[PDB]
């Protein structure tokens, strides 16, 4: 049981880790990617209309 | 390729619409030359024709 607590204690601090400063950026990167998406798959829309 | 090709009509289709309002413009001022060129030929012709049928009578 000892070893599995430490891992699982271990575990959670590289799991806090990532969610704080790991996920906040590849979250956001992909937001602007996605958002980036999304303006162009418009403009495209757009230009059919123009 | 989808997302290629959507952004290929894209930009080529901006271009192109503004061509087009070139184009159309374009058109239209070639259009109403011919016309008022025929026009003008017209009317000189029947000045002509009045000048002739002046000297007829």
């Amino acid at each position: 049981m000892s070893i599995f607590i430490g891992q699982l204690i271990g575990f959670a601090v590289i799991a806090f880790i990532i969610v704080k400063w790991v996920v906040p950026p590849v979250r956001t990167l992909m937001r602007n990617q996605q958002e980036a998406v999304r303006a162009a798959l418009a403009e495209s829309a757009e230009a059919a209309k123009k | 390729a989808e997302r290629e090709a959507m952004l290929a009509k894209t930009a080529a289709d901006n271009r192109k619409s503004a061509e087009q309002v070139a184009a159309a413009q374009a058109d239209y001022e070639k259009e109403m030359a011919e016309a008022r060129a025929q026009a003008s030929a017209l009317r000189d012709e029947a000045r002509a024709a009045g000048r002739s049928v002046v000297d007829e009578k």
